[PDB]
C-alpha cells in the first residue's frame, strides 16, 4: 500500500528554520545602525554595512533553502501554488494601497497650496525649473514600454517550448532596465531641486524612490529566474515564479504610466 | 496513462518515485522532470483516482442500522458532520465516528458506519 | 549535462534537515553565528554608550 | 540531551500551538508593565500639585505616552488579533497547518526587539512627549534633542510591518484550506470576524507605514512634508493618521465580538439567533468603518459641508451594533443559563459595559457637541469605557474560555469568580468619576489640575489601587492552574440534554460538539486532521 | 487525449510568439530610435549652460533647510551632490 | 514519531517548594521595572 | 469584600508619602475664596452667588480641607 | 418557515405510534418538548406505551417530570395527573413526590 | 463659570450658542437614558429568571426572525433621525456669520498668551498690546484660586459681538472656554476665524487642551465682561 | 469648427480618463471571448492596449497644445 507510507494531506511539513529570529534579530541591528547614523554617531559606518551584509547573508540563505524545498522535497502541489498566487496577489494589492499614501499627500499639497507659495503650485521661480513633458524621462517610459512588450513575447515564446526566443527576450529586458536604472541615475544627478527645497521637490523624490527600489527588486528578480533558467531547474508547470514576476512587472509598468502621468504632465 | 498506471502500481518504496530527466538544450516537460510528492499527486490524478479523500458526502440516504452510509477513513476517527435531510433539514453538528461502531444523528438518526483502507499497523 | 536528477538521487538519501541537506552549507553558518554574536556583544556597549549621554574621545 | 530538543521545540519550531502560547506569554509581560505605568500616573494625580515628583512634566508625558504605546499595540493587538486566531482558525477550517509556517514563526520574533528598543528609547534623556499620537512640529528637532522619538517611529514601524505580515498568511489560510463542503458563507462567525480585522489592517496600515516614514524624514533630511514655513499643512498628518486610528479600534474589538458570540452559544446550549443577519451585519460595520475618519477633527476647523458630510454618517454606525446587542439578548433569553461560569460571567458582563461605551460614543459624534467635549476627560472615559470593558474583557473570556485546549488544565473557578468581581467593580468606579470631571469642562493630559476637582480624583484612585489586587489575584490563578495537574476531558463543555440516560449518554452519545476544535483531546496533537473532515455537500 | 490539446495549446503559443516577435522588431524598435534621436536633438539643443545665477531674489528662504546635520561629509554635502546644477 | 502529550506545555518546569520563589521573583522584576524607570529620569536633579 | 477592603487599607498607607499639599487647601482659604468670587459675579445663577446658597460651592470638605496647622 | 403547531403533534404522536429503539424513542422525546407544545393526552399516552414496549422505567417517570416542569401552573398539572392516574396505575408508575 | 467641588452638571454660564448646546445635551440625554435603563433592564431580567436550575428545558428551535429584525432596523434609525434633526439646524444656524463689529488676536507662543486689539489703529499709532500670564502659587492674591488666574487679564465689552482670530506661531495650541462653548485649534500658518458675544458682565475662565509641551497645563485664559464705559476708560487707559 | 476643439483641449484631464473608462471597457469586452485566454492574460492585453492607446494620446495632446494663441 504505497498511501500507507504517505501522509493524508498535500501541505508541506518544515522544522528547525533559524533563519526567521537571526533575521528578526539583524532587522533590530540594522535599524539601530540607522538610527545611530541619522543623528551622526561616531563609529557608524562600519556598522550598518556589516549588518546589511548579514541581512543579505540570512536572506539570501532563506531564499535558497526555500527554493530548495520548492524543487527537491516537491511540496508545490496545485492548491499550494494557488494560495502561494493569491498570496502574491494581496501582496501587490498592499503595495497599491501603501503608494495610495503617498500619491494623497502630493494630492493633498498640491491641490490646496499655503499663501506663501504664490497661489500656485508650481513653485514662483522653481516653475520655470521644472521637468519639461518632452525629454529623457518620456525616452525612458518608451523603454519600458518596449520592455514590458519584450517580456510578454519572451513569456509567450517559453509557453511555447521555446529557449532561445523566450532567454533573448528576457536578455533585452534585462538591459533595458540596465539603461533605464543608468538613466533615472542620470536625472537624479541632474536634479534642478533637491529633496529640502520646497514640497514640489520632497514629494517627487519620495515618488520616485519607491519606484526605483521596486524595479530594483524586480530587476534581482529576473536575474535569478534567468539563474534558474539556466541551471536548468524550471519546467512546464512548474513557473510559478515566472507568472508571478509578470505579473508585478505588469504592475509597476500601470503605477509607472499612472506617476508618468501625474507629476510630469500636471505638475508642469 | 496506461503505462504510468503500470507504473504506479509497480513500486516498493517511496525511495523509488523518481523522474527520468529532460534533455539538455531544450525546456522539459513536468512528465519527466518531477520529484518528490508533487510527482505523487500527479500520477495519482492522471491515474484516475485520488490521492487523499475530499469527496463531500451526501445528505440523502437516511440513515438505516441495516444499511448505514460509508465514510472513508485513513484513521481509526474520522471526524465528520452531519446536516441530515437534504440541505437545510438541522444545523450542522459534528460527529467522530470510531472502528467499525456506528455513530447516529442526534436530530435525524443517521448512522454512518465505517470502514479502514489500511493496515492499522 | 542534466545532473538534476543524479544530485536529487544523491541527497535524498540523507536525513538532515533541509537548512543541513547540502554539503558544505554547516561551513557558512558556524563563522555567520560567532559574527552575530560578535554583533551582539558590540551593540551592547553601542546601546548602553547610547542611554548614557556621553561620547568617547 | 534534551536541550537541542528544547530549544527545537521552542525557537527552532513553526507549529501553530507552539507559537501562540508565546504570544499569549508577551501579551502578559506588556500588559504587566503597562498596568503599573497606568498606576503610577493615576497615583500621580491623587491630589492636586506635584506628588511624589518634582513637577516634572516631561517625566509625566513620557509616562502616558509610554502607557498607551505600549497598552494598545503590545497588550491587545498581538494576543488577541493572531494569539487566538493562529492556534484555533486552522481547527475550524479544518487544515493542519497555516499556509506560510515560515512567515507565522517570523511575524513573532519582531516583536521582542521592539519591546527593547521602545524601553531603551523611554530610557533616553527626554524620551517621548508626543503621546500616543505624536505631532510633528511637537516633535520636530526644536523640541526634542537625542534619540527619543526615532526609536518609538521606528517601533510603531516594524510593529504595524510585522502586524501585516502575521496577516497575510492567515487570509491564504482560511480562504484556501477550507474544509471539503464548508462553503465560505458556512464558515463560523468568529473565523469570519478575524478575516474582516486581517482584511482591513493589511488595507489601512500600509498608509501608516507611508506617513510615519515621511513625518519621520522631518527631523533627519529637513524636509518641509509638515513645516508650517515649508509649506506643509499638519492637517495633512492629523488626516493621514486618522484615516487609521479610527477602523483601528473597531479591527481590534471584533475578534471580541467573535469570542462573545461563541461564549454565548455553547453555555446556554442555544444556536445564535439570525446568523446570517448579525454576520452580514457585521460586514456593513467592516465597510462603512472607513468613510469615517474626521470625527477626531471636528475643532480643528474644517468646513461647514465637510463636518455636516462627516458628521452625519458617524451616526450611522450604531444601528448594526445595535441589531448585534439585540440579537444577542434575544439569544440569551428562552435558552438554558449557566451564570455561574466565568466565560458566561465575562460574557454577561461584556454587554452592558459596551453598550452604554457606545452610547458615550454617540453622545459626542457632533460638530456641535464636541465642542464641549473635544480633547477632555469626557473622550478619555469613552474611549477608555469601550476599550478595557470589551476587548480586555473578551481576551479575559477566551483565556478562560479555551485554555484546557491550550494546556489541558483546570483552573479554580472560586478564585476566577473573586477575580472577576474585583476587577469589575474597580474598572466600575475608576471611569465613573471620569466621566462628570470630564463633563465639568477640564481637559485632559494635565498632571495638575484646579482645585475644584479633587474629589472624582480621590474615588478613582482608591479603584486604581483595587485593580492591582485583581491583576494579583489573576497572576495567582494563573500559577495555580499551570501547576495544579487538574485532568480534562476530550469536551467539558458538553452535557447530557434532559433525556439521556445515564448509560446511553456515556456509551452512545460522546464526541459530539458544535465545533472541531472540542471533538480533539484537550492537549492536541502537532499533526491534526490527517484526512479532511467532509461535511454534506 | 492529451497529444490534441498540447498541440493546440503548443501551436497557438507559437503563433502569439511569432506576432510578438514581429511586434518587437516591427514597431517598437521605430519607436525607440525615434525617441532616442529626438531625445538627443533637445540634449545637444541646450549646451549653453550657464547654470550660476545669483542675486536675482536669491534663497526664497525654503532652500537648503539645515535642522539636522547631514550625515555625509562635513554635513553640508548630500549624496548626488554637483559641482555645477547644485549651488548656494 | 506518535507521542501522546501529557498535558503539560508550561515553557519551564514548575513544582512547589523551589520554582515558587524564581516566579514570584521574576513576577516582581517585571513589575517594579517601571520605577527603575521613573527614578532615572530624576537621579541628577 | 476582602479584596475591597484590602485595596482601601493599602491606598490610605501608600497614601501618607505624599509630597505636602499646596498652602490653598486650608479651611480659611476655601471660604475666602467663596466669599470672593461672590463678589464679582461668577455664577450666581444657581452655583457661587445663589440667593440662600446654603450649600458648599468651592469646599471639598472632609480631609481635603483641613483646619491650618 | 414550516411545521406549524397542530401539525407536528399528530407527526410525533405518529412516530411514537412504532419505536422500537431506546435511543430513538428519548431523540423523538427530547425533539418534541421544545416547540412549546405540552403534549396531548393521546401522545403522553402514546408514549408510555413506547417506553413499556422498548422496556425502558425510568423513562416513564421522567415523562411526568418534565411535565410538571414544562407546565406553568398546579392547576393543569393537577389535571393531567387526574385524567391520567388510571394508566400509571395500570402499568405501575410511581410517581416522584411519592417515590421518595 | 467656575468649577465648583463634587459637580455633576456643567455649570452656569452666559452665551448664545451655549444654551443652546445645554439644551441639545439635555434632549439627547433624555433619549439616551430610556434605551441604556431598558438594555439593563434586559440583561438583568433575561438572566436572574432563566438560570439553569429554574429553567432545565431550552427552546433551541426558534432561530429565525420574521417581523423583529425589520424593527430593530426602523425603530433605532428613527431615533437617529429624531436626534440627527435638531442638531443639524443647530449648526446650520452656527455657521452663518452675524454683522461683524470687531476682531482681537490670540496668538500665544510657549506658556503665555498674547492679545491684540488693532481695530483701533488710528493717529496716535498706539495698538494695544499685552500678555497674560500663569500667576505664581505664592504671590497669590488671598482667596485666590489657584491655577485659573492671570496677571494682565483679557477685557471684552458685554453686548458687543467680536470675530476673535485664533493664530498661533510654535507647536499647535487651542483656544477654550466652557461658558462661552466656542473652541478652536491654534494652529501654526492658518488664522482660525470665531466669534463670540457675552451677555452678563462676569468673569469666565477657561485654558487650552491641545498637548504643547511640558507645561502644557500653565497657560489659563480669563476673559471678563465690562460695560461700554468701563470698556472706554480701559481703552484710553492706555 | 473653431470651437469643439476650444472644449476638447480645454479639459484633458476629464476626457482623458472617459477614453481611458472606454479603452479599458472595450478591450475587457473584446478580450473575455476566447478559451487559450486566461483572465490575467487578457488583462494584461487590454492594460498593454491602455497604455500604446495612452502614449499616442499623450503626443497628440503636447503636439496640439502648441496652438495657445
Ligand atoms: C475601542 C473601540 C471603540 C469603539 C467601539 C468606538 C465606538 C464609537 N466611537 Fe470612539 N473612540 C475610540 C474607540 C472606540 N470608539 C478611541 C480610542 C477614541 C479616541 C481616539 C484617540 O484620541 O486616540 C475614540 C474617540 C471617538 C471620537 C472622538 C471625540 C474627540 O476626541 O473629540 C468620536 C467622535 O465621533 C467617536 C465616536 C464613536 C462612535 C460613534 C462609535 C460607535 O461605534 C458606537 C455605536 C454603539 C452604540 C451607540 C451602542 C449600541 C447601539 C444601540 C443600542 C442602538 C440604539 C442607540 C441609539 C438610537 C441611541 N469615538
Ligand atoms: C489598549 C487600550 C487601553 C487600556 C486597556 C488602558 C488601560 C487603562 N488606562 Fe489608558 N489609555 C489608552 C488606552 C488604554 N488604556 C490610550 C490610547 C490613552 C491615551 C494616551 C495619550 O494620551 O497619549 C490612555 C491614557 C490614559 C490616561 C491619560 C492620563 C491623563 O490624561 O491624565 C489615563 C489616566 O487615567 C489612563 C488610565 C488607564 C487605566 C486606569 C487603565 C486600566 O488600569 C483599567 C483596568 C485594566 C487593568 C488594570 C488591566 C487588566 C489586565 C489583566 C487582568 C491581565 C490580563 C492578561 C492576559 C491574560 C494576557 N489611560
Ligand atoms: C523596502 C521595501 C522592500 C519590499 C520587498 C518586497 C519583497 C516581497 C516580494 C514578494 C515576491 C516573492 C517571490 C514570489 C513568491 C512566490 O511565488 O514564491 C513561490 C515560488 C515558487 O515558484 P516555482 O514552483 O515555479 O519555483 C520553485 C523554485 N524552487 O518561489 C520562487 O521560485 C520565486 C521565483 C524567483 C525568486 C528567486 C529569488 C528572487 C529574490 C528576489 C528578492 C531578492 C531580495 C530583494 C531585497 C529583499
Ligand atoms: C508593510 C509594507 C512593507 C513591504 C511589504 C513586504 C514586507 C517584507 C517582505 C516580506 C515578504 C512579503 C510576502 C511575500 C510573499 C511570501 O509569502 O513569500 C513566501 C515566504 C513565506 O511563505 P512560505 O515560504 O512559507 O510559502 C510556502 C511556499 N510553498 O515569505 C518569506 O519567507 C519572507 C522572507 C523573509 C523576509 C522577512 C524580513 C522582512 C524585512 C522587512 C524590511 C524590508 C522592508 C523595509 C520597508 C521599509
Ligand atoms: C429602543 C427600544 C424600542 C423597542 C421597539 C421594538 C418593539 C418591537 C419588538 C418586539 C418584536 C419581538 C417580539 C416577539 C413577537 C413574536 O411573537 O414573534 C414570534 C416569535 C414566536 O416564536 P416562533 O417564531 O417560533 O413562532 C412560530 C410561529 N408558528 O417570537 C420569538 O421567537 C421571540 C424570540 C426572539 C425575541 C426575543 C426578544 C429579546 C429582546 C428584544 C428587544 C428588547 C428591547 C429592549 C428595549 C425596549
Ligand atoms: C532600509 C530602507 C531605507 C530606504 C527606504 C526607501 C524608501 C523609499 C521611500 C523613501 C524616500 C527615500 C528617498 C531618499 C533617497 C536619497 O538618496 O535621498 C537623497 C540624498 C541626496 O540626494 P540629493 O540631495 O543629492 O539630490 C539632488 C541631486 N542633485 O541622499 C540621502 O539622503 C541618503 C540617505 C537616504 C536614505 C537612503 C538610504 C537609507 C540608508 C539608511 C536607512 C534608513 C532606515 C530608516 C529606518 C528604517
Ligand atoms: Cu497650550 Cu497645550
Ligand atoms: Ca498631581
Ligand atoms: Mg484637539
Ligand atoms: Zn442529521
Amino acid at each position: 500500500n504505497l498511501s500507507t507510507k504517505f501522509q493524508g494531506h498535500p501541505y508541506h511539513i518544515v522544522s528547525a528554520s533559524p533563519w526567521p529570529f537571526f533575521l528578526s534579530v539583524v532587522l533590530f541591528f540594522n535599524c539601530l545602525a540607522a538610527t545611530l547614523y541619522l543623528h551622526g554617531y561616531k563609529h557608524s559606518s562600519v556598522f550598518f554595512g556589516i549588518s546589511f551584509l548579514g541581512l543579505l547573508a540570512t536572506m539570501y540563505l532563506w531564499f535558497r533553502d526555500m527554493s530548495t524545498e520548492a524543487n527537491i522535497h516537491g511540496a508545490h502541489t496545485k492548491a499550494v501554488t494557488k494560495g502561494l498566487k493569491i498570496g502574491f496577489m494581496l501582496f501587490l494589492i498592499s503595495e497599491t494601497f501603501l503608494f495610495a499614501s503617498i500619491f494623497w499627500a502630493f494630492f493633498h499639497s498640491s491641490l490646496s497650496p499655503t499663501f506663501e507659495l504664490g497661489a500656485v503650485w508650481p513653485p514662483v521661480g522653481i516653475a520655470d525649473k521644472t521637468i519639461d513633458p518632452l525629454e529623457v524621462p518620456l525616452l525612458n517610459t518608451v523603454i519600458l514600454l518596449t520592455s514590458g512588450a519584450s517580456l510578454t513575447y519572451a513569456h509567450y515564446s517559453l509557453i511555447a517550448r521555446n529557449r532561445e526566443n523566450a532567454l533573448k527576450g528576457l536578455y533585452m529586458t534585462i538591459a533595458l532596465s540596465f539603461l533605464f536604472l543608468g538613466g533615472q541615475a542620470y536625472e537624479y544627478w541632474n536634479a534642478p531641486f533637491t529633496i529640502s527645497d520646497s514640497v514640489y521637490g520632497a514629494s517627487f523624490y519620495f515618488a520616485t524612490g519607491l519606484h526605483g527600489i521596486h524595479i530594483i527588486v524586480g530587476t534581482i528578480l529576473l536575474l535569478a529566474a534567468t539563474y534558474n533558467i539556466y541551471t536548468y531547474h524550471l519546467t512546464n508547470t512548474h513557473h510559478n515564479g515566472f507568472e508571478c514576476g509578470i505579473y508585478y512587472w505588469h504592475f509597476c509598468d500601470v503605477v509607472w504610466l499612472f506617476l508618468y502621468l501625474t507629476i510630469y504632465i500636471w505638475g508642469s | 496513462v496506461k503505462a504510468a498506471a503500470q507504473e504506479l502500481a509497480n513500486a516498493k518504496e517511496p525511495s523509488d518515485l523518481i523522474g527520468p530527466g529532460g534533455r539538455d538544450g531544450e525546456v522539459p516537460t513536468d512528465l519527466e522532470q518531477a520529484t518528490g510528492l508533487e510527482r505523487y499527486e500527479l500520477l495519482s490524478e492522471l491515474s484516475g483516482r485520488d490521492a487523499f479523500d475530499m469527496k463531500p458526502l451526501d445528505a440523502s440516504r437516511k440513515g438505516t442500522l441495516t444499511d448505514p452510509i460509508m465514510v472513508t477513513s485513513l484513521d481509526p476517527y474520522r471526524h465528520i458532520g452531519c446536516t441530515g435531510s437534504p440541505s437545510g433539514s438541522h444545523n450542522l453538528i459534528w460527529m467522530t465516528v470510531y472502528k467499525d461502531k456506528l455513530r447516529r444523528c442526534p436530530e435525524c438518526g443517521s448512522v454512518y458506519k465505517l470502514k479502514f483502507m489500511g493496515d492499522p499497523n | 549535462k542534466n545532473t538534476i536528477v543524479q544530485q536529487q538521487r544523491f541527497l535524498q538519501s540523507i536525513h538532515k534537515p533541509t537548512y543541513l541537506q547540502r554539503p558544505g552549507s554547516f561551513a557558512l553558518v558556524y563563522p555567520y553565528y560567532a559574527v552575530m554574536a560578535g554583533l551582539g556583544l558590540y551593540s551592547l556597549y553601542a546601546s548602553g554608550r547610547v542611554i548614557f549621554g556621553k561620547k568617547d574621545a | 540531551n534534551s536541550w537541542w530538543t528544547y530549544v527545537n521545540r521552542w525557537i527552532f519550531s513553526t507549529n501553530a500551538k507552539d507559537i501562540a502560547i508565546l504570544y499569549l506569554l508577551f501579551g502578559l509581560v506588556s500588559g504587566i508593565i503597562g498596568s503599573v505605568f497606568s498606576f503610577i500616573i493615576r497615583m500621580e494625580l491623587s491630589a492636586p500639585g506635584s506628588q511624589f515628583l518634582s513637577g516634572n512634566g516631561q517625566l509625566y508625558n513620557v509616562a502616558i505616552s509610554a502607557h498607551g504605546i505600549l497598552m494598545i499595540f503590545f497588550f491587545i493587538i498581538p494576543a488577541l488579533f493572531g494569539a487566538f486566531g493562529n492556534y484555533l482558525v486552522p481547527l475550524m477550517i479544518g487544515a493542519p497547518d497555516v499556509a506560510y509556517p515560515r512567515v507565522n514563526n517570523f511575524t513573532f520574533w519582531l516583536l521582542p526587539p521592539a519591546l527593547m528598543l521602545l524601553l531603551i528609547s523611554a530610557l533616553t534623556e527626554e524620551g517621548p512627549g508626543g503621546g500616543w499620537t505624536v505631532y510633528p512640529p511637537l516633535s520636530s528637532i526644536t523640541s526634542h534633542s537625542g534619540p527619543a522619538i526615532d526609536l518609538a517611529i521606528l517601533s510603531l514601524q516594524l510593529t504595524g510591518i510585522s502586524s501585516t505580515l502575521g496577516s497575510v498568511n492567515l487570509i491564504a489560510t482560511m480562504i484556501n484550506m477550507r474544509a471539503p463542503g464548508l462553503s465560505l458563507y458556512q464558515m463560523p462567525l468568529f473565523a469570519w470576524a478575524i478575516m474582516i480585522t486581517s482584511i482591513l489592517l493589511l488595507l489601512t496600515l500600509p498608509v501608516l507605514a507611508g506617513g510615519l516614514f515621511m513625518l519621520f524624514s522631518d527631523r533627519n533630511l529637513n524636509t518641509s512634508f509638515y513645516a508650517p514655513e515649508g509649506g506643509g499643512d499638519p492637517v495633512l498628518y492629523q488626516h493621514l493618521f486618522w484615516f487609521f486610528g479610527h477602523p483601528e479600534v473597531y479591527i481590534l474589538i471584533m475578534p471580541a465580538f467573535g469570542v462573545v458570540s461563541h461564549i454565548i452559544p455553547s453555555l446556554a446550549h442555544k444556536p445564535i439567533f439570525g446568523k446570517e443577519g448579525m454576520l452580514w451585519a457585521m460586514l456593513s460595520i467592516a465597510l462603512l468603518g472607513l468613510m469615517v475618519w474626521s470625527h477626531h477633527l471636528f475643532t480643528v476647523g474644517l468646513d461647514v459641508d465637510t463636518r455636516a458630510y462627516f458628521s452625519a454618517a458617524t451616526m450611522v454606525i450604531a444601528i448594526p451594533t445595535g441589531i448585534k446587542i439585540f440579537s444577542w439578548l434575544a439569544t440569551l433569553t428562552g435558552g438554558a443559563i449557566q451564570w455561574s461560569r466565568v466565560p458566561m460571567l465575562y460574557a454577561i458582563g461584556f454587554l452592558i459595559l459596551f453598550t452604554i461605551g457606545g452610547l458615550t460614543g454617540v453622545i459626542l459624534s457632533n460638530s456641535v457637541l464636541d465642542i464641549a467635549f473635544h480633547d477632555t476627560y469626557f473622550v478619555v472615559a469613552h474611549f477608555h469605557y469601550v476599550l478595557s470593558m470589551g476587548a480586555l474583557f473578551g481576551l479575559c473570556g477566551a483565556y478562560y474560555y479555551w485554555s484546557p485546549k491550550m494546556f489541558g488544565l483546570m483552573y479554580n473557578e472560586t478564585l476566577a469568580s473573586i477575580q472577576f468581581w474585583i476587577l469589575f467593580i474597580g474598572v466600575n468606579i475608576v471611569f465613573g468619576p471620569q466621566h462628570f470631571l470630564g463633563l465639568n469642562g477640564m481637559p485632559r493630559r494635565i498632571p495638575d489640575y484646579p482645585e475644584a476637582f479633587v474629589g472624582w480624583n480621590f474615588v478613582s484612585s482608591i479603584g486604581s489601587v483595587i485593580s492591582i489586587l485583581s491583576l494579583f489575584l489573576f497572576m495567582y490563578v494563573m500559577y495555580d492552574q499551570f501547576t495544579s495537574n487538574r485532568v480534562v476531558k476530550t469536551n467539558p463543555y458538553l452535557i447530557p440534554s434532559y433525556f439521556d440516560d445515564n448509560v446511553i449518554f456515556v456509551n452512545e452519545k460522546l464526541g459530539v460538539a458544535q465545533s472541531i476544535e472540542w471533538l480533539l483531546h484537550s492537549p492536541v496533537h502537532e499533526h491534526a486532521f490527517n484526512t479532511l473532515p467532509t461535511k454534506s455537500i | 487525449n492529451w497529444l490534441e490539446e498540447v498541440q493546440a495549446e503548443e501551436e497557438h503559443a507559437k503563433r502569439s510568439s511569432e506576432f510578438w516577435k514581429k511586434v518587437t522588431y516591427y514597431i517598437g524598435g521605430p519607436a525607440l530610435i525615434l525617441a532616442s534621436a529626438n531625445a538627443y536633438y533637445i540634449y545637444c539643443k541646450h549646451q549653453e549652460h550657464a547654470k550660476h545665477v545669483e542675486d536675482t531674489d536669491p534663497g526664497y528662504s525654503f532652500e537648503n533647510l539645515r535642522f539636522k546635520k547631514y550625515p555625509w561629509g562635513d554635513g553640508s554635502k548630500t549624496l548626488f551632490w554637483n559641482d555645477k546644477v547644485n549651488h548656494l | 514519531s506518535a507521542p501522546k502529550p501529557g498535558s503539560t506545555i508550561p515553557f519551564y518546569i514548575n513544582k512547589k517548594p523551589l520554582p515558587t520563589l524564581l516566579y514570584f521573583g521574576t513576577f516582581g522584576v517585571i513589575f517594579s521595572i517601571p520605577f527603575i524607570v521613573v527614578k532615572y529620569h530624576n537621579r541628577n536633579l | 469584600v476582602a479584596g475591597l477592603t484590602i485595596g482601601v487599607v493599602l491606598f490610605g498607607l501608600i497614601r501618607t508619602q505624599a509630597a505636602p499639599s499646596p498652602r490653598t487647601m486650608t479651611r480659611e482659604w476655601q471660604e475666602k475664596s467663596n466669599e470672593y468670587m461672590k463678589e464679582n459675579k461668577i455664577n450666581p445663577i444657581s452655583g457661587e452667588a445663589s440667593e440662600g446658597f446654603k450649600g458648599r460651592g468651592q469646599i471639598s470638605g472632609g480631609i481635603f480641607s483641613p483646619s491650618e496647622k | 418557515h414550516g411545521v406549524s403547531l397542530e401539525e407536528i403533534n399528530t407527526k410525533y404522536n405518529d412516530f411514537f405510534s412504532n419505536v422500537q429503539d431506546q435511543f430513538e424513542l428519548q431523540r423523538g422525546l427530547n425533539n418534541c418538548f421544545a416547540y412549546d407544545i405540552v403534549p396531548s393526552s393521546d401522545v403522553i399516552e402514546q408514549a408510555l406505551r413506547a417506553a413499556r414496549r422498548v422496556n425502558d422505567f425510568p423513562t416513564a417517570v421522567r415523562i411526568f417530570e418534565g411535565i410538571k416542569v414544562k407546565l406553568p401552573t398546579k392547576e393543569q398539572y393537577q389535571a393531567y395527573v387526574k385524567e391520567l392516574k388510571p394508566v400509571c396505575n395500570e402499568l405501575g408508575i410511581v410517581l416522584k413526590e411519592d417515590l421518595f | 463659570d467656575a468649577p465648583s467641588s463634587w459637580a455633576l452638571y456643567f455649570q452656569d454660564g452666559a452665551s448664545p450658542s451655549y444654551l443652546g448646546v445645554t439644551h441639545l445635551n439635555d434632549y439627547l440625554m433624555f433619549y439616551l437614558t430610556f434605551i441604556f435603563i431598558g438594555v439593563i433592564y434586559a440583561i438583568c431580567k433575561a438572566v436572574i429568571e432563566y438560570n439553569y436550575n429554574s429553567h432545565p428545558i431550552a427552546a433551541k428551535y426558534t432561530t429565525h426572525g420574521s417581523i423583529v429584525e425589520f424593527i430593530w432596523t426602523l425603530i433605532p434609525a428613527l431615533i437617529l433621525i429624531l436626534v440627527a434633526l435638531p442638531s443639524f439646524k443647530l449648526l446650520y444656524l452656527l455657521d452663518e456669520v452675524q454683522k461683524p463689529s470687531m476682531t482681537v488676536k490670540a496668538i500665544g507662543r510657549q506658556w503665555f498668551w498674547t492679545y491684540e486689539l488693532n481695530d483701533f489703529v488710528t493717529n496716535e499709532n498706539e495698538p494695544v498690546s499685552f500678555d497674560s500670564y500663569m500667576v505664581p502659587e505664592e504671590d497669590l492674591e488671598e482667596g485666590s484660586l489657584r491655577q485659573l488666574e492671570v496677571d494682565n487679564r483679557l477685557v471684552l465689552p458685554i453686548d458687543t459681538r467680536i470675530r476673535l482670530i485664533l493664530t498661533s506661531g510654535d507647536v499647535i495650541h487651542s483656544w477654550a472656554v466652557p461658558s462661552l462653548g466656542i473652541k478652536c485649534d491654534c494652529i501654526p500658518g492658518r488664522l482660525n476665524q470665531v466669534s463670540l458675544s457675552i451677555d452678563r458682565e462676569g468673569l469666565f475662565y477657561g485654558q487650552c487642551s491641545e498637548l504643547c509641551g511640558v507645561l502644557h497645563s500653565s497657560m489659563p485664559i480669563v476673559v471678563q465682561g465690562v460695560s461700554l464705559e468701563d470698556f472706554l476708560a480701559w481703552l484710553e487707559e492706555n | 469648427n473653431q470651437r469643439a476643439l476650444y472644449y476638447f483641449n480645454e479639459h484633458k484631464w476629464p476626457i482623458i480618463l472617459g477614453t481611458w473608462a472606454s479603452t479599458m471597457g472595450l478591450s475587457l469586452y473584446a478580450a473575455s471571448r476566447n478559451r487559450y485566454d486566461t483572465a490575467p492574460q487578457k488583462l494584461i492585453q487590454a492594460r498593454m492596449y491602455a497604455q500604446g492607446v495612452t502614449v499616442v494620446v499623450l503626443l497628440g495632446s503636447v503636439y496640439l497644445s502648441t496652438l495657445a494663441n
